[PDB]
Parts: structure tokens; C-alpha cells; sequence
DNA sequence: AGGATGTATATATCTGACACGTGCCTGGAGACTAGGGAGTAATCCCCTTGGCGGTTAAAACGCGGCGGACAGCGCGTACGTGCGTTTAAGCGGTGCTAGAGCTGTCTACGACCAATTGAGCGGCCTCGGCACCGGGATTCTCCAG
DNA sequence: GAGAATCCCGGTGCCGAGGCCGCTCAATTGGTCGTAGACAGCTCTAGCACCGCTTAAACGCACGTACGCGCTGTCCGCCGCGTTTTAACCGCCAAGGGGATTACTCCCTAGTCTCCAGGCACGTGTCAGATATATACATCCTGT
């Protein structure tokens, strides 16, 4: 057998992820989570594919900018994780209550 | 009559003249518009795209291809100074994420 | 007839200043959206400008300071000089 | 419950994408709760400027303006 | 050295409106004669402009600099003809103004007078 | 007012120099403040460190050690002009003790490309410090914004092809219009000699 | 002193004149290789009109500029 | 010789300053910095009175708003005190 | 016909008027570096805000800013202010 | 006689001003007739609320008039007013009063 | 000849709060607040006449933008009393 | 410092997306006329810059001592890495009604012009609510036991 | 249990809110005219519900190694208070640039026929880029 020790298969994640374009989530459970979140403000909607695209990828663009203030404030107080504290603290500077 | 020359040449653009005067007219901005207002939007607009799509072919030629893709437009955009703070709030579809990883998670 | 797009002459800028490159289809769409953000921006200024000061048409003047107000840094000083050059080869002609 | 399809490594990868290198264990659900909440608010705007028109049917236009009525503008469609 | 809001020192002030005596006694009390204002400008300057002979002969008497620029690198010689006078030229010229020095613009002090007796030097 | 600075001394010698000033009472300074009107450097030859440059730029002394010894030995006040090293930081001195402009007065310069053996920082508070101007995109020499420009730039030579043309690109044809093409290397000797050498 | 004209068809013209000449000689010998009469043309730099009966030097050119020419026809 | 221990006079001022409405900046200086930009951009201007006033409280606004989220920042870390990293950890979440 | 200038105005915003300020924040114990800082945000904001007021009365072919124009200047920016 | 148009709808804001201004500040080619009556009755009930919360507060404190500090008080404890009037500056206004739990004494 | 809204506050302030007044710089505030509001929903129903191929900026304009801008409580509340206003008016 | 896993090169081949081509229908161009918005001169008077001076509230300089920031070392549990097992994403088919677009008539709603009259703006003017000042009361903190 | 600091209670003076008057300019009533928006009606692009399968990715368990978090010392940086030196704030007088209105004459733009070239939907074809392959070589660890 042969390991690598923590902390090194992370940084080649790193370099990996941050060159590729790709969509991350899976595509047919976002689908179905729409649904059922719009299915209460009418009966019988219908959608098109662009609009679940769209709904995508602003979704994933969100999410990813949270991450980096999260991943900087973390870093702000002599640590290297993350934890629930500094998504409310950047949330709360941001200014979205 | 004589022999028709077109707006957009008088000028020397490339951008239509026509185009810009009607959707000015009829987009409710103003009760008239002067005859100098759309030769002068052209010309902002031309020059604009230019300078994108001069950048874009840069990085294009880096990587060894012959074409334009989002990602290209997205890292020109995202590596000028005065091109950011312009688009400071929209984001490109099937683009990316630029390269950076902070100095105290390195080995 | 149908819908009509600004994808005609953006191929021209193009080989004009790159001889020897394409575009893709997706591309071009964001670069015919791109056109559409700055014109309504502009004009929307320009609107308000002619309203405050009791005008009521549009010339040259108003979207010269609309330049002015939205276009950070270097890139006001060298558009705005572009757009006279416009000015000056059409009325002379 | 669908907001289970959110899985572990989905949300993983995202965070490597981010720039971060060890994540805890009581992460996940916040992650769920912001996303819900966004989606909420994007979606009812759509159906408004839907239901206006008199029509059934989300088009791609909607979410266009229901995003840059909040600073999101979203080139691309 | 209190200076003012504008940078002027009391040699300044002095220099502006001629108050031969008070100069006199500002300077054997002791005041350095070279020194700028938040411009450029110095007190030869502001002399030879307004048209005082007997402040710009007062100054030169004690050791103070012949071709320092200022605002967009005017020289003494530039003010004394962009404004027109007679006196100064001569005495400046007799001490040693620089007659090719240039301004920002690239401009000679000749191309700004209008007396003929002002262009035939 | 003297004010101290270093620019390459020995821990000893910090310690040396310390003790000196403290004998002399004056301000000392760690990072390089406006009014720093003192500068020892250790060896014998105009180095090409940051600091040194700035100084040189911005124009004060430049002594050498010896002056730290004999400051030591005779424990008195100073004496001067007798150990300032020569052949080129001198010329600055003249120039800023006369009242006249600064060397790049009348220059505009763009960074672009990807530097190595210097930082683009450095560059630029250099650039600002000299007297000249930054820009922010590429000189293109047919467009308006650089045809319209009349300035000449003093410190040139007396009559050369450098006193109406006035605008640089710098890296890590030569003379296409008013825009040159220059390598660094140019740059910063162009700063320890105190000239604008031609091409 | 080489100087450059452009045409709106995009072309470029060269030409070799002295610092102290006057804006009917440039049309001259404009049309000394061109073809268009000296009566139709007209000449831009930098934003404004020039006319004609002033001397080059006026209007700050230098080596190695350029001119934009129209004419009136239509 | 009586005297108070640190801490205590602090949070009486916070108590005083946050319930007064009043500017606390000192006229005049202001008036000269405003007067020196705008110096920079044109040339020979000249103000009503009511500008500066306006100018007043808007840059006054703006500091407290952001002395708030650096204590936050500050706070965040196990600290009583503000350093001058928290304006920069605040100035870039925020995203200017 | 000569010009005169000013500088060197920043430092009339003195200490304890950062003081004063950031006690109404609500901060408790303060060092001794933020005040550089504090007076860097505070230029680059005027300056932000000046600009677009004086492009506004230029327009209209005055010489003097009046009060509309930094209103119309900071609902440019993002924050509005109601007063006025 | 001349009934008034504000008065046969039952409100106090008026419905003829609104009307030209609807009318000559570039807004459409054409405006409606029951375009008026409705924007009158929504920015008659928003300017209620606000006086009424902010007279609450202003006679809490034994006072018989309104300053601004009265309507700064009565906009930012309101949880729905806070969020329609979030990036909006009141002149000769204040801050609300809180002092963090870690700082005070033990 | 200025114009302002300086005369109808002072009705509503008289009939929801009897014995009250307001102060000189009380009344801008609320004149701006006024305009503010205004151009807002005008603004936003232009739009939404605009993205249809339409041409009239009628009543159910107003209403999406009332629903769209004003938060969640609010919005009942001011869509009831412009209902009834509008109602009222046409009766008669 | 060999041994073992990734990542980079180099060369086959192969399918589907880009760059060019040709009828032809709707929107841009040349030539003319009728009316009102804006460019240009004069002239009245409100309000911004520049000085002078006495008085007292804030800014600048210094000192002795205590609470907090930054660097050490010592435990114990929560998260990173490689495996073998079980769930359901993605691809490619085919049948199908519901709802988005387009077209052709025909009528109820808003721009436009004229004549007559009450609501809302500018200025005067006088009494009550608030700002400013001295005096006992009561709450809150620190050294000492 | 004492010191300093904050809250009530009268007490005099002073200017800005709350009414009031003529009159001027915008809102109301009473008409006609040319054209958007409601409402039937027929054609066909695209979205929802199914089925089988091949294989990439989500779940579940074990072991051991950094990293989070709670202690205990050492000492330089910042708060609080009293004396001295600087320039803001207030009230006052004088000179002249430029913001607000008012008129008169002319040049620039909306509104209408007419005819000729620039741009859109639809076809058909050849080359740049995505995939499978062997391997050449540039980091990462554990032993000594």
C-alpha cells in the first residue's frame, strides 16, 4: 500500500475544478426541486428547458461567491476550516439580513 | 435622383444608423430627437465591441485554437482593470472562475 | 421579417481587426446581449438629463455627458473622442 | 422533501471551486437553507410577470427579468 | 516660518505690494529668499509680475536664483513679457537670464510680447 | 532635523547606528517616511535596492560608513561632502538644490506583460515618484487621444528626436510615431545615472 | 516630413511636405495622384475643420501623422 | 485622588453620543477639503451653502456605517480592540 | 493673472473626530493605526462623489454646484438622501 | 355645479395633478382613465402609516410636534417599512441605540 | 412658482392624529418621500406596458408593480384600498 | 532514492457545427413644406467671496499603571483517504393532446379644442411651545474592610 | 459607605408655526373623430408521461494523523486626567459676478409619396475540434 498524507489530493481538487467549465449539480433533482418550490403560488404550471438552465446556473454562480467570503473571513481568525459562524457573519455584512 | 450612399458610410462606421435613430424614436425617451444623436451612439458602440473582442483573441491564440468561446470572453473581461468595474455585476454563462488559491493553504 | 439581431457586424469588426478567426454560436449571443445593456443604459440617462434642466429633445450634448457619468477611468477620455470624429465627417458632406 | 437531491459531493465540489480546503460537519443544511430561500424569491417574481400576461407557461425572458430586477443580469439567453 | 492657507511666507506678502522698508528690515533680520508656495511660485516671481523695479533690484542684491521655474515651467523672463514692462527685461538680461529656456508647452519667452523693441530681443 | 535611514547595515552596525543617533538625538525611521533626509549604504558602489532609488529619486544624501567611523571616533556633530558617493548621485542633489523640475517631468508610461525579476509595485511608485504620469491602456499610434498631446519634455538632450515624442511601452521598428518600445533594463539605469539615454 | 491621409474606402496615401507650406499645396498634391479636382476636398485632424490660407505649423503637426480626407459630393 | 478604571468612561460616551443628532466634524476644515478637490478637477468654482452641508452628511453616514461592520469583523476573532485589517476584511466582503 | 492652490487639507480631520465617530459606531478600545486608513476611504469617496457633481453644473453652462446636484450625484452612486 | 374628481372618489390626495404628470413625463403614448384614482389611494395609505408610527413615538417622549428624529425612530423598528427604505439616508436623523453583549461589564 | 404636496399631509395628519403638527424640516422629508415613491411605480408599470407590445399604462399595470416593489404585508392592504377606491369611483 | 501514481505530450480517426450562396419582401433614403422650440441680447437685484476682531471651547503634549494581545506547550476527537457494494442518472427511442402565435372584423375609449370659474400659492402678523438656566434627588461605581 | 454624574422642577425670554386675503393660472364641463385592443377561429411546434439498459457516481465502514480549543506567563501599547497653546464660531460692513426672467427673429425637425438596395430565412458542404491510444517524464514519500 502506498497513501498520501491530508492535505494533497484537496490542492489537485483545486486545480482541477477551477479550469474546467462544466455544470456541478445534477441536472434532473434541480429540475424537481423547482417544481415543487413553484408549485405552491399556482396549480398547473408549465416550463420551458431554457428557464431551468438559467435557474442553474445563476444558482451555482450564488453559491460559489458565498464560498470565497466564507473561505476569507475563515481565514481571517488563524484557522484553515470553515463553519456555520462565517456564512452569517459574510451574509450579514453583505447586507441580506 | 442620384446614386444612393448610406449613413453608416458617410461616417466611416460599421454599426447601422437607421437601426439606432428608429429604436431611439419610438422608445419613448424624448419628444424628438436631433439628426447627431445616432452617429455618436454608433460610434461608442463600435468602439466598445472592438476593444472586447481584441482582448478575447489574445487569450484565444494562447491556448493554441482558432475560435471563441465564453470562457475566452470571461477572462478578458475579468483581467483589465477599467473592463471590471463596467461589468461588476453580471455574470457570463458557461464561463468560469479565474486561478487563485490563497498563500497559507500551500505546502 | 422576424426578429432581427446585431450578429452581421460583429463579423465585421472582427475581420477587421483579427483577419484570420470565427466565432462560435454561444458567443455571439453574449455579445448581442452586451450591445443592449449599454444602449438602454445610455439612453435612460440621456432621458433624465434633458428632463431636469426643462429641455425637451435629445442632441449630442446630452449623450456626451451620459458618456461621461457611466464610463469609468480611460475609457470616457478616448469614446468620447471617437464620437466627435463621427460628428465632423458628417457634416461635411 | 426534494432538497435532499442536493447531495454531500455536489456541494463539495462547489466548494472547491470556491478555494477552500477542509470543510466541517454542520455545514450542509445552511447551505440548503440559502439556497431555498433564493430560489423562493427569484421564482415568485417569475410567476408574477407570468401570470400577467395571461399565459401558463415559464419562459426563459421571465427569469431574465426577474434577475436583474435585483442586480444578477445574466447575459447569456 | 507660520506660513499662510495659500503657502505665501510674510516675503510673500511683502513682495506682492511694495513695502520697500518693511523688506528691508524682513530680510537683514533673516528670511531665506528661495522659497516655493503650494504653485510653484517664488518671490522674484510674484515682483517682476505686478511691476515693482526696486523689489526685483532689492532681491537680486542678496543671492536669490535667476532662472527657477514655477507652474508649468515659467521663468522670471516669461511673466516679465507676457505682461509688458521695460525696466526688468533689461536688468534681468544684465544679470543673466536664460533667453532659450523653454515652458511646458515648448514655447520661447520671445513668442509672447508685442512692443517692437520687446521682439528685437 | 537630520534623520537616519539604512540600507543594507549589519545587525551590529543597526545596533551601531542606533546608539550614534541616539548620541546625536534625532528621529530615526523604519519605513521610508517623506522627510527622510539621511541615507547610509554599507558598501562602496551604488546598490540597486528599492530603497536607494527611491532615495536617489526624491534627492538627499548618500554616505557611506566611513562617515558612521568617524562619527564614532571623533563623537562629535558631523562633517560632510567629504564621503557622499560621487559619479552620478550627486547630479540630483544639484538639480533638486537649484529649483528646477523633477527628471521625468513631461513622460507618460504603460506596464504590460508579465514581470518577473521585479514586482510592478515597485515600478509604479517609482514612475510616480519621478514625476510622470501612469495609463491605463495601450498607446495605439493612430487614435486621437495620442496624437493630441504638445508637450515637450525637459532634460532631454538639446536637440534630439526625445523632446517631442513622449510617450513609452515598457516590457521584460522602435519608433513607430510618438510610442518607443523599451526593456527594463533601461529603465533602471536610466534612474542610477541620472540622464535620459537616448533609444 | 512624411505625412499619411486616409480615405474612407480605406486606403492610405503618402506624402512629403515641408513644415512651412499652406493647406492649398496639400490639396495639390493630393491631386497630383489621386484624381479628384482641388475643389471638391476637404481635410480633418484632430476633431475640426481646416481651411484654407494657414500655415501647417499652426496646427501642431509633427512627423508621422495623419489626415482624414472626405469629399462633397455626396 | 480618585479615579476611574479603564473601560468605564467609554461606554458612557457611547451611551451619550448615540442618543444626539448633531455633526461633529468641525465646519470649516471641511469646507477647505471640498474647496481643494474640487480644485483638482476645474477650475475657479464657487459654492452655494447648502452643498457642503449636503456633502456633510452623507461622509458621515458612510463612516459609521462601516465602523459598524468593522467592530463585527473585530469581534469575530476573540478581540475587543479594531486593528487596520478589519477595514479591509469589511471594505472587500463588501465589495468596493 | 497668475493661480494659486491648496494642499495638504486632510489633516484637519483631526483624532478626535474619528474618535467621536466611532464611538456612535458602537466600538469600545481603538489602536493606533486606523487613522491613515480611516483618511484613505475618506478622499477616495469625495473624490468619487465630486466628480459627477461638477460634470452635472458644467452641463448646463454655470459656474457655481448647487444643492440639486450632489443629490442627483449620490442617487447616481446608490444612496439616496431625502432632506433636500 | 363642479363636483372635484378627488372628491367623488373618496380621497384627500388629489387626482388632476397626477394625472398630468402622468401624462407629460414620458411614461407611454397613452394613459387611462382609472390609471390615477389608484396610484392616489396607494400613496395616500403609505403616508398614513408613516405619520401615525412616527406621532406614537413622538408623543412617548412629551413632546407636541414632529422632528426628524421621530421618523428615524419610527422606520427602523417597523420589520416591513425597514426593508422598502433600506439604502435611504435621513438628514439631521441618528442611529439606533444597541450596545453589544461582550463588551459590557461582568 | 414651486410646487408641492404641503397642503394634503397636513389633511391626513389632521384626521389620523388630532392635536399634533409638524415641523418645517419634517415636511421636505416627506416631500421627497412622495416623489421617491412615485417615480418607482410609474417607472416599473412603464416597463412592464413596454415588454408586451403595448401601447396604454392602465390599471392592472399599477397593480403588478405594487405587487412586485412593496414587501409581503404591505401588499394586501394597499391592493384592497386602490380596489375599493377604483370601484367606488366607477359606480358612480 | 528508487518505486509507484499523475499529467503531458504526440498521432490516429470521425461526426456535427460554421462559413458561404441565392430570391425576395419590408424598412431606409432623396426632395419638399409649415409651424414652434431654442439661440441670442438686455437688464434688475439676490447672495457669494474677502477682511477684522474678542472670547472661550476644543485640540495638542505628557505621565504612571493596569488589562489585554501574541507566543508557548499538552491532550483527545472529528474529518481526510482508499475499498467493495447498491441505487438511480443519462441516452435513445415513440405517441400525444394542450397551449403559444397569427389573422380578420368591428366597437367602446382617450387625444384634442373652447369657455367659464374655485382652489392653492405668495406675503403679514401675532401668540404659545420649545430652548436655555439655576437648584435638591436620586442612581451608580470603587476602595475598604 | 463616600465621592462625581444624571434626572426633575420651576422660571423668563423669543422666533417660527398656524390663520387669513386677492388674485392669478390650471382643472372641470361639454362636444367630435380616427384607431388600438377584445374576441372568435384555424394550424402545428414543443412539453409531458413511458420503457430498457448500460455504466458512472452516491452510500457505508475502518484507521490514524494533523488541527481545534482550553491553559498559563510576560510585557509593550493604550486609556484617563491636568496644564498650556492654537484657531473655530459669532456678529458686522462693503464691493461686484452671475442666476432668473423677458422678447424677437430664424433655422432645425416632424410628416408625407416614392423607389431601389441591404439584410433575413433556407440550403448544402468541408474542416477544426472532441475522443481513444502508447508513452514520455515531473512531483510525492518512505527508508537509511
Amino acid at each position: 500500500p502506498h497513501r498520501y498524507r491530508p492535505g494533497t489530493v484537496a490542492l489537485r481538487e483545486i486545480r482541477r475544478y477551477q479550469k474546467s467549465t462544466e455544470l456541478l449539480i445534477r441536472k434532473l433533482p434541480f429540475q424537481r426541486l423547482v417544481r415543487e418550490i413553484a408549485q405552491d403560488f399556482k396549480t398547473d404550471l408549465r416550463f420551458q428547458s431554457s428557464a431551468v438552465m438559467a435557474l442553474q446556473e445563476a444558482c451555482e454562480a450564488y453559491l460559489v461567491g458565498l464560498f470565497e467570503d466564507t473561505n476569507l473571513c475563515a481565514i481571517h481568525a488563524k484557522r484553515v476550516t470553515i463553519m456555520p459562524k462565517d456564512i452569517q457573519l459574510a451574509r450579514r455584512i453583505r447586507g441580506e439580513r | 435622383r442620384a446614386k444612393a450612399k448610406t449613413r453608416s458610410s458617410r461616417a466611416g462606421l460599421q454599426f447601422p444608423v437607421g437601426r439606432v435613430h428608429r429604436l431611439l424614436r419610438k422608445g419613448n425617451y424624448a419628444e424628438r430627437v436631433g439628426a447627431g444623436a445616432p452617429v455618436y451612439l454608433a460610434a461608442v458602440l463600435e468602439y466598445l465591441t472592438a476593444e472586447i473582442l481584441e482582448l478575447a483573441g489574445n487569450a484565444a491564440r494562447d491556448n493554441k485554437k482558432t475560435r471563441i468561446i465564453p470562457r475566452h470572453l470571461q477572462l478578458a473581461i475579468r483581467n483589465d482593470e477599467e473592463l471590471n468595474k463596467l461589468l461588476g455585476k453580471v455574470t457570463i454563462a458557461q464561463g468560469g472562475v479565474l486561478p487563485n488559491i490563497q498563500a497559507v493553504l500551500l505546502p | 421579417s422576424r426578429k432581427e439581431s446585431y450578429s452581421v457586424y460583429v463579423y465585421k469588426v472582427l475581420k477587421q481587426v483579427h483577419p484570420d478567426t470565427g466565432i462560435s454560436s454561444k458567443a455571439m449571443g453574449i455579445m448581442n446581449s452586451f450591445v443592449n445593456d449599454i444602449f438602454e443604459r445610455i439612453a435612460g440617462e440621456a432621458s433624465r438629463l434633458a428632463h431636469y434642466n426643462k429641455r425637451s429633445t435629445i442632441t449630442s450634448r446630452e449623450i456626451q455627458t451620459a458618456v461621461r457619468l457611466l464610463l469609468p477611468g480611460e475609457l470616457a477620455k478616448h469614446a468620447v473622442s471617437e464620437g466627435t470624429k463621427a460628428v465632423t465627417k458628417y457634416t461635411s458632406s | 422533501d426534494n432538497i435532499q437531491g442536493i447531495t454531500k459531493p455536489a456541494i463539495r465540489r462547489l466548494a472547491r471551486r470556491g478555494g477552500v480546503k477542509r470543510i466541517s460537519g454542520l455545514i450542509y443544511e445552511e447551505t440548503r437553507g440559502v439556497l431555498k430561500v433564493f430560489l423562493e424569491n427569484v421564482i415568485r417574481d417569475a410567476v408574477t410577470y407570468t401570470e400577467h400576461a395571461k399565459r401558463k407557461t415559464v419562459t426563459a425572458m421571465d427569469v431574465v427579468y426577474a434577475l436583474k430586477r435585483q442586480g444578477r443580469t445574466l447575459y447569456g439567453f | 516660518v507660520k506660513r499662510n492657507h495659500r503657502g505665501e511666507t510674510l516675503l510673500h506678502i511683502a513682495s506682492i505690494k511694495g513695502d520697500l522698508p518693511s523688506v528691508e528690515y524682513l530680510l537683514q533680520n533673516g528670511s531665506d529668499p528661495n522659497v516655493k508656495d503650494h504653485a510653484g511660485w517664488t518671490p522674484l516671481h510674484e515682483a517682476c509680475n505686478h511691476g515693482h523695479l526696486k523689489v526685483v533690484e532689492l532681491l537680486l542684491q542678496h543671492k536669490a536664483l535667476v532662472n527657477s521655474t514655477g507652474y508649468q515651467n515659467d521663468s522670471p523672463l516669461h511673466d516679465a513679457a507676457k505682461n509688458g514692462h521695460m525696466d526688468i527685461v533689461k536688468l534681468l538680461l544684465s544679470y543673466g537670464a536664460s533667453r532659450n529656456a523653454v515652458n511646458i508647452f515648448g514655447l520661447r519667452p520671445v513668442d509672447y510680447a508685442d512692443g517692437e523693441n520687446m521682439k528685437s530681443l | 532635523p537630520l534623520v537616519l535611514i539604512g540600507s543594507g547595515l549589519s545587525s551590529e552596525q543597526q545596533k551601531m547606528l542606533s546608539e550614534l543617533a541616539v548620541i546625536l538625538k534625532a528621529k530615526k525611521c523604519a519605513e521610508f517616511d517623506s522627510t527622510v533626509t539621511h541615507v547610509i549604504v554599507p558598501g562602496d558602489t551604488v546598490q540597486s535596492t528599492l530603497k536607494c532609488m527611491l532615495g536617489i529619486l526624491n534627492g538627499c544624501w548618500i554616505l557611506k560608513f566611513e562617515w558612521v567611523k568617524a562619527c564614532l571616533q571623533r563623537k562629535a556633530c558631523e562633517q560632510e561632502e567629504k564621503y557622499e558617493i560621487p559619479e552620478g548621485p550627486q547630479r540630483s542633489r544639484l538639480n533638486k538644490e537649484q529649483l528646477l523640475p523633477k527628471l521625468f517631468d513631461g513622460c507618460y508610461f504603460y506596464f504590460g506583460g508579465a514581470f518577473k525579476h521585479h514586482p510592478k509595485d515597485n515600478l509604479v511608485k517609482l514612475v510616480t515618484a519621478a514625476g510622470g504620469q501612469v495609463l491605463s491602456r495601450k498607446p495605439k499610434p493612430d487614435s486621437d487621444v495620442t496624437q493630441t498631446i504638445n508637450t515637450v519634455a525637459y532634460h532631454a538632450k538639446a536637440d534630439s528626436d526625445q523632446r517631442f515624442c513622449t510617450q513609452y511601452i515598457i516590457y521584460e521598428r522602435v519608433r513607430q510615431g510618438k510610442v518607443w518600445m523599451a526593456p527594463s533594463s533601461w529603465f533602471i539605469d536610466c534612474v542610477m545615472s541620472f540622464e535620459l539615454l537616448p533609444l | 516630413m512624411q505625412i499619411f491621409v486616409k480615405t474612407l474606402t480605406g486606403k492610405t496615401i503618402t506624402l512629403e511636405v515641408e513644415p512651412s507650406d499652406t493647406i492649398e499645396n496639400v490639396k495639390a498634391k493630393i491631386q497630383d495622384k489621386e484624381g479628384i479636382p482641388p475643389d471638391q476636398q476637404r481635410l480633418i485632424f484632430a476633431g475640426k475643420q481646416l481651411e484654407d490660407g494657414r500655415t501647417l505649423s499652426d496646427y501642431n503637426i509633427q512627423k508621422e501623422s495623419t489626415l482624414h480626407l472626405v469629399l462633397r459630393l455626396r
